């Protein structure tokens, strides 16, 4: 099954507890640290040993993280270990932010221009995108030298392309169809 | 992440296991599942304690079925 | 870039590549160190591809580096392939050193378009009485030799090769798919000793080879025939057993993560068959005449594999185990065999009436057989007693001694022309031989040899 | 050592033991509160073993303690068995008292 399918219950549990106790930022930091630690080659290997018990694996992950996990996050790590799901922590961390973003009414937009970075350009597009989405927008601009001129805006599954390369694609299919 | 989290790991006692050795995980109906035999070739012979020998048939991702 | 083996299970191997360097479907991969080729069949996701080995996996391990070749299996094509024996990868499997190729084609290709098909009814004479009568073959047509185990598929094909390929002025491709290695050796020495090896390309993938080899051998042989067809030439393509292509897909289908369908077959049985069968055709550039032997599991013609094959062929020749069990060869069923050429406009009214006349007598005898078994023969009408005698003579006049079967019978071979066949059957139906015993018509040739045999 | 019933499905029972005290295949185990006998069929990993009950499982629950006997099911043999009726575990079922056994043999050879 899709890692997202297996991680959905755990991510939703973390979010519904975090929201009801005013901890939406503490859990964000804890899940991000747990994901990183588990991905390390030495920790990866330790977590796949037949000699260690579920509690021993869980404990080892809490000691490396330390202060970064609050009491509740420590209990969540044990629950994930007891169920043998410690290979899903990066996915649980990703899905938690998505639930939180819909709650805070925000989107992490991924703008890709043809050789340009400017505050005048960003604030001119961010008001229209914020108005259209009805959410706060966290632009993450980048460079795409591939484009002749223009910009491609990615937000969720929505993709607004206003690049000349897109006009060339349209012109090419029109002639052969 | 932090220099602190980068530390502690050298005191976790993970060590290592030779690529030519592994450990038995389960025993059922003449089939044995082994963890750690990274250098096994399909059809190769595996040596167990007591002079018992096996033949590697399933070289799956994280387990060898002998 | 470079990949690592992550999972070996039988003939199926998974290889993990950088997520920016995932090889294409049907792309060929090479293992480092070991001499093994893997063809990508599926892209599972996360840079991993599922592939089938074109060799053995006894020497393979997890972690071996695999290289992407950027293309599908490329085999040598053209004049350099004539008089040579080759494997699925196109490597020479004869001791005559390397092949001087001037071009390599990819085994995977699209079928000719609907506008490229060509229609022709030129009658091709075989020299066999039963076939020349009820299954007249056509130049550029598709022939199928349907039958179970031990009824004559190889023998009949060898006789045709001899009565057609040897005289054929153009080139020829012979593909041994899931064949016995002994038959391949006998045929190679036969083409070499007959001096005909110079105009025949030989591709062999026998039963001792891995599933992947038996799954692509047919595409290799067909790729060589397509190069010759596209040069404007007339080509002959002989396939020893096309069932082994379907079976290799059944053997590997479950390990590829596909749920089974009816009679434990791959769910892609009809598409995998259509993708191969639509390339074996005669276009507007050149003409491929093809003969395929079709194995029938447990002699059951309703089995999904044989049943899906009939629609792809122009001439369908059916071999019967019940006729072979009576010592009658060729064991062709004259009531189940059929051809698109069995039409008055194409073969003439005399031949067509003689063929339908023979089929009517044999169908009527099939329903009188049980009556004769329980009650006896004296309880039949005078018309029925006469019809039963002629049916038994027609059934024996369809047997024929073959030149490729002299080691099995001890008797010399015979070649009957279409004129002689029609005359012999028209005479038996008319009554011109109601005095000769039924044993005089068994294993003879033309109708004159039955007249001579009767006296002795 | 002593294990805990972790799973029960009909006649089949899973028991968890300490990693240094896992019973061998065919070893006989006894449930502490009912004295029901179990025969080990396979080792599943994590100290867990799968067994078949040599009696009824009605009334058993998860968490009950299980004792490993160190040997396979052993039954009385020899002249003392003549003219007597016994069950699968070698117990007398004829109401004629205990069997005068001199030795017992395991049932797997
Ligand atoms: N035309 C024939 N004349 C005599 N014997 C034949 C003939 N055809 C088949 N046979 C018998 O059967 C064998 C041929 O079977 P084969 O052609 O290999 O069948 P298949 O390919 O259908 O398995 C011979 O060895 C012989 O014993
Ligand atoms: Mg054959």
């Amino acid at each position: 099954a899709e890692l997202t399918t297996l991680a959905r219950p755990y991510a939703k549990a973390a979010f519904e507890y975090a929201q009801a106790h005013q901890q939406l930022a503490d859990w964000s930091a804890a899940l991000g640290v747990l994901a990183a630690v588990s991905q390390d080659d030495t920790v990866r290997q330790l977590l796949k040993e037949p000699q260690l018990t579920s509690s021993a694996k869980a404990q080892s992950l809490i000691d490396v993280c330390g202060d970064k996990l609050n009491a509740p996050a420590q209990n969540f790590v044990r629950t994930v270990a007891e169920n043998k799901r410690l290979e899903l922590l990066p996915t649980i961390a990703e899905m938690y932010e998505q639930l939180k973003a819909e709650q805070e009414k925000s989107v992490e937009v991924e703008v890709t221009s043809a050789f340009t970075l400017s505050k005048e350009q960003q604030d001119k597009l961010a008001k229209a995108l914020s108005a259209r989405l009805s959410r706060e927008v966290r632009l993450h601009a980048s460079e795409d030298a591939s484009l002749i001129g223009g910009v491609i805006i990615r937000a969720g599954d929505l993709v607004i392309d206003g690049s000349v390369r897109g006009k060339l694609a349209k012109l090419a299919e029109a002639l052969k169809s | 992440i932090s220099e602190i989290i980068k530390g502690r790991i050298e005191k976790l006692d993970v060590a290592s296991q030779a690529r030519n050795e592994g450990t038995i995980v389960s025993v059922s109906d003449g089939i044995v599942r082994i963890y750690g035999l990274a250098d096994v070739m399909y059809g190769e012979m595996i040596e167990f304690p007591g002079g018992v020998y096996g033949m590697a048939l399933n070289l799956e991702q994280d387990s060898v079925g002998a | 870039s470079s990949g690592r083996i992550v999972q070996i299970i039988g003939a199926v191997i998974d290889v993990e590549f950088p997520r920016d360097a995932v090889p294409s479907i049907y792309e060929a991969l090479k293992v480092q160190g070991v001499e093994t080729t893997l063809e990508v069949q599926q892209q599972l996701g996360d840079g991993v591809v599922r592939s089938i080995a074109m060799g053995s996996t006894e020497g393979l391990k997890r972690g071996l580096n695999v290289d992407s070749t950027g293309a599908a299996i490329s085999v040598p094509v053209g004049k350099a392939t004539l008089g040579r024996i080759m494997d699925v990868l196109g490597n020479p499997i004869d001791e005559a050193g390397p092949i001087g190729e001037e071009e390599r084609w990819g085994i995977h290709r699209e079928a000719p378009s609907y506008a490229d098909q060509a229609g022709g009814n030129e009658l091709l004479e075989t020299g066999i009485k039963v076939i020349d009568l009820v299954c007249p073959f056509a130049k550029g047509g598709k022939v199928g030799l349907f039958g179970g185990a031990g009824v004559g598929k190889t023998v009949n094909m060898m006789e045709l090769i001899r009565n057609i390929a040897i005289e054929h002025s153009g080139y020829s491709v012979f593909a041994g798919v899931g064949e016995r290695t002994r038959e391949g050796n006998d045929f190679y020495h036969e083409m070499k000793d007959s001096n005909v090896l110079d105009k025949v390309a030989l591709v062999y993938g026998q039963m001792n080879e891995p599933p992947g080899n038996r799954l692509r051998v047919a595409l290799t042989g067909l790729t060589m025939a397509e190069k010759f067809r596209d040069e404007g030439r007339d080509v002959l393509l002989f396939i020893d057993n096309i069932y082994r292509y379907t079976l290799a897909g059944t053997e590997v289908s479950a390990l590829l993560g596909r749920m089974p369908s009816a009679v434990g077959y791959q769910p892609t049985l009809a598409e995998e068959m259509g993708v191969l069968q639509e390339r074996i055709t005669s276009t507007k550039k050149g003409s491929i005449t093809s003969i395929q032997a079709v194995y029938v599991p447990a002699d059951d013609l309703t089995d999904p594999s044989p049943a899906t094959t009939f629609a792809h062929l122009d001439a369908t020749v059916v071999l019967s185990r019940d006729i072979a069990s009576l010592g009658i060869y060729p064991a062709v069923d004259p009531l189940d065999s059929t051809s698109r050429q069995l039409d008055p406009l194409v073969i003439g009214q005399d031949h067509y009436d003689t063929a339908r006349g023979v089929q009517y007598v044999l169908q009527r005898y099939k329903e009188l057989k049980d009556i004769i078994a329980i009650l006896g023969m004296d309880e039949l009408s005078e018309a029925d007693k006469l019809l039963v005698a002629r049916a038994r003579k027609i059934q024996r006049f369809l047997s024929q001694p073959f030149f490729v079967a002299e080691v099995f019978t001890g008797s010399p071979g015979k070649y009957v022309s279409l004129k002689d066949t029609i005359a012999g059957f028209k005479g038996i139906l008319n009554g011109d031989y109601d005095h000769l015993p039924e044993q005089a018509f068994y294993m003879v040739g033309g109708i004159e040899e039955a007249v001579e045999k009767a006296k002795k």
